[PDB]
DNA sequence: AGTAATCCCCTTGGCGGTTAAAACGCGGGGGACAGCGCGTACGTGCGTTTAAGCGGTGCTAGAGCTTGCTACGACCAATTGAGCGGCCTCGGCACCGGGATTCTCCA
DNA sequence: TGGAGAATCCCGGTGCCGAGGCCGCTCAATTGGTCGTAGCAAGCTCTAGCACCGCTTAAACGCACGTACGCGCTGTCCCCCGCGTTTTAACCGCCAAGGGGATTACTCCC
């Protein structure tokens, strides 16, 4: 038989390295087309410098880890260890930005 | 021919921590940080010259400004450090 | 004509106040500046640099690292309270999170 | 304006496709038609419809 | 083009690891999508916004500085 | 809302920790007054998201605490 | 001298505040801690519009200190 | 003084591979969620009293405005060295491997 | 309580690239004098801020008491986690291109 963490258990010993870390979580070329389809929305034949979409990565993922810290907070308000679409949607309208 | 804070730093750096170094991503905080902070002080001090209807940003002007924009005891502490700089630019020329 | 004498070592400070001074100005903040408000504002960016660089070297040694990297900066600016709420909507690139895990998550007995 | 005109001049001298490059070429059409009006929001696959009107419009 | 689907689910998984959480629905990943793209609509604009008033035809770093200050979430290390 | 005579001595009282014998323009407390209950209002709406998120129709000094958590107010 | 003006906003304005906030029923314990939320608010409203008052070297705090004070949140 | 060729540079695009990260399958566990009972804690109504609100009287602090000048900053030309761009190197930090210590889970 | 084994740590070794110091020079900060003016100071005006009294009644409080709702408990089931397998596309390197912005040539026009 073959030996098995529990459930839950590997989540931890995850944030204890995700916190505790520095480093870039989304993959860069992903987010360099992300952001580039979403210039052409608002004007084609732009250019990036790499410390322009660098910028743009760095301020994204910090957002998006200070926004699940507020729904971390959300769920377990509720009695809730998982976090939900509509904990995203509380935080977000108590920061107003819904 | 650009210009940067991070000799200032590195000569502040090597008074608080003879022995420490700083790299140079680190050092781009440190502009930033300082940017910031010189263009939220003189931001209040022009509103404050702007409110009195002074054509004039003075010293009282950035005092005001510091104990506005920084947390009580840093407020406390760095206006004792400018006060005794503007003492000892006085009495020299 | 005398001999030149910084603005900077006469105030007693390594922070420059000839270019705080231009800065007052080419910025136009207001129409006249003082002689001596570049001074105390280039006294209080030299005191907020040594708050943090101070804290931030305290972190660098505990991690074991001879040299600041923006990660003790991070930690710095957030364990102190003070530093937190001057600094509590900037955003350090490269400086990672607080380890900070919510006491209802750690494991049951 | 002989500024201009020597090197446009000069240009159909050389060749009359640097001054305006001869193309496949049809009638003038008397017609309506709906024009694209971006090139860039069209995308990869587009339908085309049979747009082709006559101007002359007997109500 | 839909690189909106790049944002891998692990991607995201790690992001909320980083943000302390334990235990993910699986909703949470396309609701995640779409507040980081109305995010990006937001800061590009601004960027785009600086780099065609100060007349270039790229953007630059501090484009993306001004805008961010602007919007209110100040970036310290790429200029600023 | 609040009542006004109360609020009144609630910021003499505030004050005189800065500065001792100040004197405040009756257009200057009401210019408080009106924040501090645009504010308390606009807090309760967050704390009642809080506590109907949580299932409960009653709000508990926890909602405050997690509306202000979010706010960035602490 | 003053002493606890802040139990002079009483449970009957704290209920007005909050069901106009669309609250419908107020735990016993949230009267307490609106105190501490008006007080902390209060206070470094006050702390700027007494600031801007002390600049400009004079005695009453206007409503304009309070405007200012207000648009520094 | 204009307009076009020439040439630097720096950004975008494609090709190959390699491998590390994303996707997919599957068992089971345990956490989400509906359901129940109770009980205590909050909303309601009444009689009580407390002081907030209004109309009115009195005073003086100090906000606000004008007058007068001189101390202090704006402006310019000549002087120089503090601060920036470029080149070098060596030592700090990472990265690996291997054995030692820790922690986790089923027994 | 033990144990097995996986996961986290530590210790020393390797190397590479970026941090810290040196060098040349420019140009931005400093020295010296000028001149305008604004805001510092003294002085008058009267606004409006603070204090007190007396009355009114609506607003605040203490208490009775019912029942609506917060909370711990029980059961289930479904769905999200931990782990092995399959596969795809992110990363790296190297070459192309094109574009654009500054420069240089040559003529016509003034």
């Amino acid at each position: 038989k073959p030996h098995r963490y529990r459930p839950g258990t590997v989540a931890l010993r995850e944030i204890r390295r995700y916190q505790k870390s520095t480093e870039l979580l989304i993959r860069k070329l992903p987010f360099q087309r992300l952001v580039r389809e979403i210039a052409q929305d608002f004007k084609t034949d732009l250019r990036f410098q790499s410390s322009a979409v660098m910028a743009l990565q760095e301020a994204c993922e910090a957002y998006l880890v200070g926004l699940f810290e507020d729904t971390n907070l959300c769920a377990i308000h509720a009695k809730r260890v998982t976090i939900m679409p509509k904990d995203i949607q509380l935080a977000r309208r108590i920061r107003g930005e819904r | 021919r650009k210009e940067s804070y991070s000799v200032y730093v590195y000569k502040v750096l090597k008074q608080v921590h003879p022995d420490t170094g700083i790299s140079s991503k680190a050092m781009g905080i440190m502009n930033s940080f300082v940017n910031d902070i010189f263009e939220r002080i003189a931001g209040e001090a022009s509103r404050l010259a702007h409110y009195n209807k002074r054509s004039t940003i003075t010293s009282r002007e950035i005092q005001t400004a510091v104990r506005l924009l920084l947390p009580g005891e840093l407020a406390k502490h760095a206006v004792s450090e400018g006060t005794k700089a503007v003492t000892k630019y006085t009495s020299s020329k | 004509r005398a001999k030149a004498k910084s603005r900077s070592s006469r105030a007693g400070l390594q922070f420059p106040v000839g270019r705080v001074h231009r800065l007052l100005r080419k910025g136009n903040y207001a129409e006249r500046v003082g002689a001596g408000a570049p001074v105390y504002l280039a006294a209080v960016l030299e005191y907020l640099t040594a708050e943090i660089l101070e804290l931030a070297g305290n972190a660098a040694r505990d991690n074991k690292k001879t040299r600041i990297i923006p990660r003790h900066l991070q930690l710095a600016i957030r364990n102190d309270e003070e530093l937190n709420k001057l600094l509590g909507r900037v955003t350090i690139a490269q400086g990672g999170v607080l380890p900070n895990i919510q006491a209802v998550l750690l494991p049951k007995k | 304006t002989l500024m201009n005109l020597v090197m446009q001049f000069r240009k159909v001298c050389n060749h009359p496709d640097l001054f305006e490059r001869a193309d496949t070429s049809s009638p003038f059409f008397c017609g309506h038609f709906a024009e694209t009006g971006s090139f860039l929001r069209e995308g990869t696959n587009v339908a085309l419809g049979y747009s082709t009107r006559s101007l002359v419009e007997y109500r | 083009r839909d690189n909106i689907q790049g944002i891998t689910k692990p991607a995201i998984r790690r992001l909320a690891r980083r943000g302390g959480v334990k235990r993910i629905s699986g909703l949470i990943y396309e609701e995640t999508r779409g507040v980081l793209k109305v995010f990006l609509e937001n800061v590009i604009r601004d960027a785009v916004t600086y780099t065609e008033h100060a007349k270039r035809k790229t953007v630059t770093a501090m484009d993306v500085v001004y805008a961010l200050k602007r919007q209110g979430r100040t970036l310290y290390g790429f200029g600023g």
